[PDB]
């Protein structure tokens, strides 16, 4: 492409892209130990396959939650903020928001380590939810995740307080309807001159196609295994594919724009 | 609309 890495370097360096809309996927948690529950082999997938799930897709299916929660609140035990660190792939994003240059971080994710790396609430669509706040499966009352997480470390099956209704958290389940805060892709995205997709693979819809939803003035960058989704069916004139493993894409990509020693001292600080 |  007529565009290349550095390209996309020197227009943020210059100032030209300020608003950058990011959309990260699994490809970025990978190196912070994030074990695929479906991998016949991770870490997690051999402690739930003594409970009771079919198929993996069941734990974030609602009907088989209400059966057995368990390996729901095995998962989120495993994942609730604590066990796992960020990598530079978050400590990137972070330090574009730093910059005043992140307009908004759509993320696939539910790891939580976004804002672990120190991005503020509403930096962030968590399109399939978030171990912070939690909602009654009956009367719908809200609660803070600490409330919740106190009965998930401890052994027992969490319950409204009221009702009695087994409270779960914000994590987006198959079928149900997206964040409120999903709605933002509405003004971010034709509000982008810069778009930033790390470590996705970009089967499902929607969020494939929110990469066309930006204008065709812009640039859309992929960094990643492989050329996936919408830019592997409707390229543009613009389009960059950094096409090999994602943290050293990040790592090139942070050189050529010169942000080696904040980038250097951030990971230091905040760690 | 948008559903997961
Ligand atoms: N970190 C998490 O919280 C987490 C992890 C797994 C799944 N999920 C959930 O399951 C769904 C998964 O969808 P998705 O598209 O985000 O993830 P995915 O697993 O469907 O796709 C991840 C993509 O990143 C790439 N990738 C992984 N490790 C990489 C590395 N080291 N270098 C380069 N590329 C790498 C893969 O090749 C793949 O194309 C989402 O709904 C998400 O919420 C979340
Ligand atoms: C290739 C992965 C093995 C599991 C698998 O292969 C299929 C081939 C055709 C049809 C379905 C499958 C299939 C699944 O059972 C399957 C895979 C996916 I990806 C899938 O979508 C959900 C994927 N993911 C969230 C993005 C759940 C972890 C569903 I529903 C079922
Ligand atoms: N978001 C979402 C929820 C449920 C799905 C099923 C059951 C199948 C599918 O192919 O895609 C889905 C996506
Ligand atoms: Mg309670
Ligand atoms: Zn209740």
């Amino acid at each position: 492409g007529k565009l290349s890495l550095q390209d996309v370097a020197e227009l943020i360096r210059a100032r030209a892209c300020q608003r950058v809309v990011v959309m990260v996927g699994a490809g970025i948690s990978t190196p912070s130990g994030i074990p695929d529950f479906r991998s016949p082999g991770s870490g997690l997938y051999s402690n739930l396959q003594q409970y009771d799930l079919p198929y993996p897709e069941a734990i974030f299916e609602l009907p088989f939650f209400f059966h057995n929660p368990k390996p729901f609140f095995t998962l989120a035990k495993e994942l609730y903020p604590g066990n796992y660190k960020p990598n530079v792939t978050h400590y990137f994003l972070r330090l574009l928001h730093d910059k005043g240059l992140l307009l908004r971080l759509y993320t696939q994710n539910i790891d939580g380590l976004e804002r672990v790396s120190g991005i503020p609430a509403s930096k962030l669509v968590e399109a399939h939810g978030t171990f912070a706040s939690a909602t009654c499966t009956v009367c719908q009352r809200p609660f803070p995740g600490e409330d919740i997480r106190a009965d998930v470390m401890a052994d027992r099956v969490p319950r409204c307080p009221v009702c009695t209704g087994v409270v779960k958290p914000d994590i987006v389940f198959f079928g149900e309807p997206l964040p409120q805060r999903f709605l933002l892709h509405v003004v971010d995205f034709p509000m982008a001159d810069l778009l930033l997709i790390l470590g996705t693979s970009l089967e499902v819809e929607p969020f494939a196609s929110l990469t066309e939803a930006v204008r065709s003035s812009v640039p859309r960058l992929l960094i990643n295994r492989d050329l996936v989704g919408p830019l592997a069916w409707h390229p543009r004139s613009r389009d960059v594919a950094q096409l090999g493993d994602v943290v050293h894409g990040v790592e090139s990509l942070v050189e050529l724009l010169g942000w080696t020693e904040e980038m250097r001292d951030l990971v230091q600080r905040e760690t | 609309r948008h559903k997961k």
